[PDB]
C-alpha cells in the first residue's frame, strides 16, 4: 500500500528532530519508533512514495545537525509479509 | 486497449508519466520489468518482443512511481540496455499511437504540409514526437513503432508550414544521432494526402 | 483494390509498364514517392514498409509516363536508393503476386517439375522473374517479397523440366549476382507437389 | 492442422522422433526437404520461411526413418546450413509449441518461479526445451520460434524453484555457446503471473 | 522442521531493507525478528533450503548497502531441539 | 519379439543412471535389473531395435561419466528361447 | 515424488556415515540401502531436489575420510519406468 | 539414539577379534556384524559415546593384528532415519 521512510539516529534527540521536520516539511505520517537499544532509535514514516523520498531528504538535513545518522532509507514499497511481520503500523 | 486512454474515470488515479525500455535481449529485459514493478506501483503497459529480436517495455504511472521503477530498471539493465526514455508528462495526442501500429485514412481539408521522421531506435521516437507536439500545433498522423520494420520506428506530423519547420528544428536536435531521415514536405499532391502507407 | 489486376477495366486506360523503387529509408522513400508523382501523374501503385527497414514504392501507367517519373525518382533519390526497376510490359502472369504473397495451395495434373529462387533484394526478384516468365512457357506460382524475412524475396517457377532449365539459364544472367541461390528439382515428391510451405 | 499433437490416433503408427533443420537459405529449404523426403518416409511437419530469412524445417517420424531422412538432409545441404537437431523422442508437452507461437496467459496458483531464456538459433531453443523438460517436473508455459523477432527463439518454464534451478543447470549444459541469456526468477510480482507477454 | 535463513545486521533499518528484499526475492515466510540488545537485530525467514539460500544470498546484498552485515548463515534443516528451544517461530 | 538392449555397471549409482538415460533419451521400457553378486548390476531395456540403439548410446554415454561401464550389447530380435529361460521380462 | 540422491560406498561403515551425513544436512529421507555384494553398498536418500544437491555434496565430503566412495550422484527427477521397476523407495 | 560405532574388518577373524576388545574394553551392546560379500564384515556396537569413542579406537588396536582394519567409525548421535531404516541394533 502506501510507502515507507526510515530514519535511525544514535541518539533519542535527533530522531525527534528528524521525524519533526519530516512531519513537517511534507505530507507523511509519523506512527512510531523502533528502540533497538544501545543507543539506536528509528522513526519511521509512512505516505505515498512522493511524499517520504522528498521528506526524508529534509530529515536527513535536519538530523545531521544535531547528532549522528546511521542509515537513512526509503522502502517505496514494503513487500505484504514485512507489513505484516516487523511493527511498520500498517500490519492489519 | 483501455489502459492507453490520456485519462482515466474518476475512480482511477492519473497517470500522467512514461517509462518505457528498449532492450536487446529478453530474459535480462523481463527480469528488468519485474524489478522495475517490484520497486514502485507502476501500471505497466505492455512487455514485448519487437523485431530485430529486442524487447519493448512500456508503463504508466504518477511522476514519482515511474521514476522510481525506471532507477531500479536502470540498475537492473546494467550490460544489454539499448535505449530508455522517461517522461513527466505525455502529451495528449501520443497515447493512441503506442501500442496498436495506426495509419490513418485520410486527413482534413485545411491540412497543407506533412513532415515524417524515423529513428533508429523507439525510444528516440517517442521522446521526440512527444517533444515536438509540445512545441508547435502540429497532429500526429501515423507511426510505427518497431514492428516488421525491424526495430526502427517512424511517425509523421502534419499542419502548417511553419509548425512542421518549427518541430523539425525541435527533433533534429532532441533526437541527437539516432536521427536516420526527416523530410519536410511542403505539399503533397492530392493523389498522397491522408494515405502514405497503402 | 481492383489496381493489381493485369488488364484495365473498359472505362479506364491501359497501364502496362511498371516502376519498382526499393529504398532503405522509408522517409526519403515517401519523399521520392511524392517526387515521382509530382513529375508525371504515374497511377501509384503501393508505398509499403517491408522488413529489414526498406521501402517499396511501385508506380503504373503507360511506357512514357512511367519512364519520366522514374529518371526523376533516380535524381532525387541520391544516397539511399537501394535499388531500381522498370518494365515497359509486366508479363500478365505477374499482377496479382505484387500486394500480398499468395502461396501454391494446389498445383496441375502434370506439373512436371519446380524450380524455387531467391533474391536479396525485391527488385531483383521481380525483375529475374519477369524476365523467366516471359522467355519461357513457366507458371509463377508463388513469391515472398521481403515481408517478414527481412529483406530477402522469393518465388518458384514450374513446367517442363527443359523449360525450367532454361528458365533458370535466363534468370542466372538477367540477375547476374543480387540472385542468392537457385534451386532446381527434376521431379518434387509426390508428398510435398503443391503444398510448397506449410 | 493436426499433425502437431503429442500422441497419434489409435489407426496411426506411433511416431515419437522428430528432426529440425535451420537453412540461410530458402531455395535450400526445399531442396533439402525434398532430399529428405526421397530418402526416407518421414512426415514432414512444416517448411516454413521464418524471419531473418531463414528456413525451418520440423519433420516427424519413428525413429530410423528421422535419422536416415536428417543424414540425407545434413549431406545434401553442404554450403547452406545453420543448425540441425534430431531427438529420438521429444516429450510430451513439447509437440504444441511448434506450429505457432502460444503465449500463455493463466499460470496456477501454486506456480512458484519461472525461467526465461532465449537462444540465437532455433535448434537450440528446442534442444532446450526437451533436454530440460525431460530432467525436472517443470511445466512449458510459452514459447516463440524465430518468428516476429529475427531468427532468435524464446521459451519459458514455471515450476518449484529447485526444480527450475536444476533445468536452469540442464539448459546451461546443452546450449554452451547457443545460450543468448537466461533469467531465473525466482519470485515474480503477482502483476506478472501468466499475464506475462502482452 | 522447514529450512532456515537469518539476516543479523547493526540497524534496524538495515534489517527492514533485509527482510523486504528476502521476501520480494524468494518465498520465504518472514515469522519476526530477534533483537539482542546493542542495536543488533536479526531477520528470520523460514521454508526450504532452495528459496533461502536464494533469499539470503538477496539479502546479503540489499543490506550491506544499507548497514553493516553481522553473519549470513543458513540452516538447512535444524535439529528439533533448536526449534523446540529458540524463539524461531517453529515451536511445535 | 521386441528388442533387448542391456548396461552393465560396476556400482549401483551408474546403472541407476544409466537406466535413467535410456528411458528418458529414447522411448524404450526398462523391466528390471540384474544383480550378478560382486558389484556388477545390469539393466535390461526392451523396444524395438532403432528405438533401443539410440537408448544405449545414450545410456553408455551417461554411464561412464558417474562409474565404470563393462559392456553395452543391444540384440536386435532375440529367439524366443532367450526370453523363455533368461529373466528379460518378456517371460511367458 | 522426489528428487534421488545416491552415494556408492565399498563399505558398510562409509555407507553409514554417509547416509548420516546426509540425512543431517538436508530434509530427506533415507529409504534404505542397497547391497550388490562384494562391499558396493548404496545409501539411496529421496527428497527436493536443491535438498539432495546439498545433501550428497555433504555426504561425499563426510564419507571420503574413511572409506572409497565410488560414486555420488543427484538425479533431479527420475523417470516413473524407473521407480516402477528398481527399488527406489517410491514404488506404488 | 544412543551413540554408535563400528568396525569394518576385511576378514572374519580380525571382525571377531575386535568385537572381543570392544565388549571386553568397554560397556557397549555388541548388536552384531553387517556382510557385504568380499569377505568384508561390520561389527556394530552402540552405547554412549564416551563408552564407544574408545572401545573402537582400542579393538582397532587389538585387532589390526590379524587382519587389514578397512574402517573405524564413531557416531555420537546418529539420525531418527539412520536408526529407523538400516539395520544398526536399535530399529523401532
Amino acid at each position: 500500500a502506501d510507502a515507507l521512510g526510515m530514519i535511525e539516529v544514535r541518539g533519542f534527540v535527533g530522531m525527534v528532530e528528524a521525524a519533526d521536520a519530516m512531519v513537517k516539511a511534507a505530507k507523511v505520517e509519523l506512527i512510531g519508533y523502533e528502540k533497538t537499544g544501545g543507543g539506536y532509535v528509528t522513526a519511521v514514516v509512512r505516505g505515498d512514495v512522493a511524499a517520504v523520498k522528498a521528506a526524508t531528504e529534509a530529515g536527513q538535513r535536519a538530523a545531521e545537525r544535531v547528532g549522528e545518522v546511521v542509515a537513512v532509507h526509503v522502502i517505496p514499497r514494503p513487500h505484504v509479509n514485512v507489513d505484516a511481520a516487523l511493527p511498520l503500523g500498517r500490519t492489519p | 486497449p483501455e489502459r492507453f486512454d490520456a485519462t482515466p474515470p474518476a475512480g482511477e488515479p492519473d497517470r500522467p508519466a512514461l517509462g518505457v525500455l528498449e532492450l536487446t535481449s529478453i530474459a535480462r529485459g523481463i527480469t528488468v520489468a519485474d524489478a522495475a514493478l517490484k520497486r514502485a506501483p507502476s501500471l505497466l503497459l505492455m512487455s514485448r518482443p519487437v523485431s530485430s529480436g529486442k524487447h519493448l517495455l512500456m508503463m504508466r504511472g504518477q511522476v514519482a512511481e515511474v521514476e522510481e521503477s525506471m532507477i531500479a530498471a536502470r540498475e537492473i539493465a546494467g550490460g544489454a540496455l539499448l535505449d530508455e526514455l522517461e517522461l513527466p508528462y505525455a502529451h495528449e495526442q501520443l497515447w493512441r499511437f503506442l501500442d496498436a501500429p495506426v495509419v490513418a485514412d485520410a486527413w482534413e481539408e485545411d491540412t497543407e504540409s506533412v513532415i515524417i521522421v524515423e529513428t533508429a531506435t523507439v525510444c528516440a521516437a517517442i521522446d521526440s514526437a512527444d517533444a515536438a507536439l509540445k512545441t508547435a500545433p502540429v497532429v500526429l498522423r501515423d507511426m510505427r513503432l518497431a514492428i516488421g520494420i525491424a526495430g526502427k520506428a517512424f511517425f509523421t506530423l502534419t499542419g502548417e508550414l511553419a509548425d512542421v519547420e518549427a518541430a523539425a528544428e525541435v527533433v533534429r536536435e532532441r533526437c541527437g544521432a539516432r536521427l536516420l531521415e526527416l523530410a519536410c514536405i511542403a505539399r503533397p499532391v492530392d493523389e498522397l494526402r491522408g494515405r502514405l502507407f497503402f
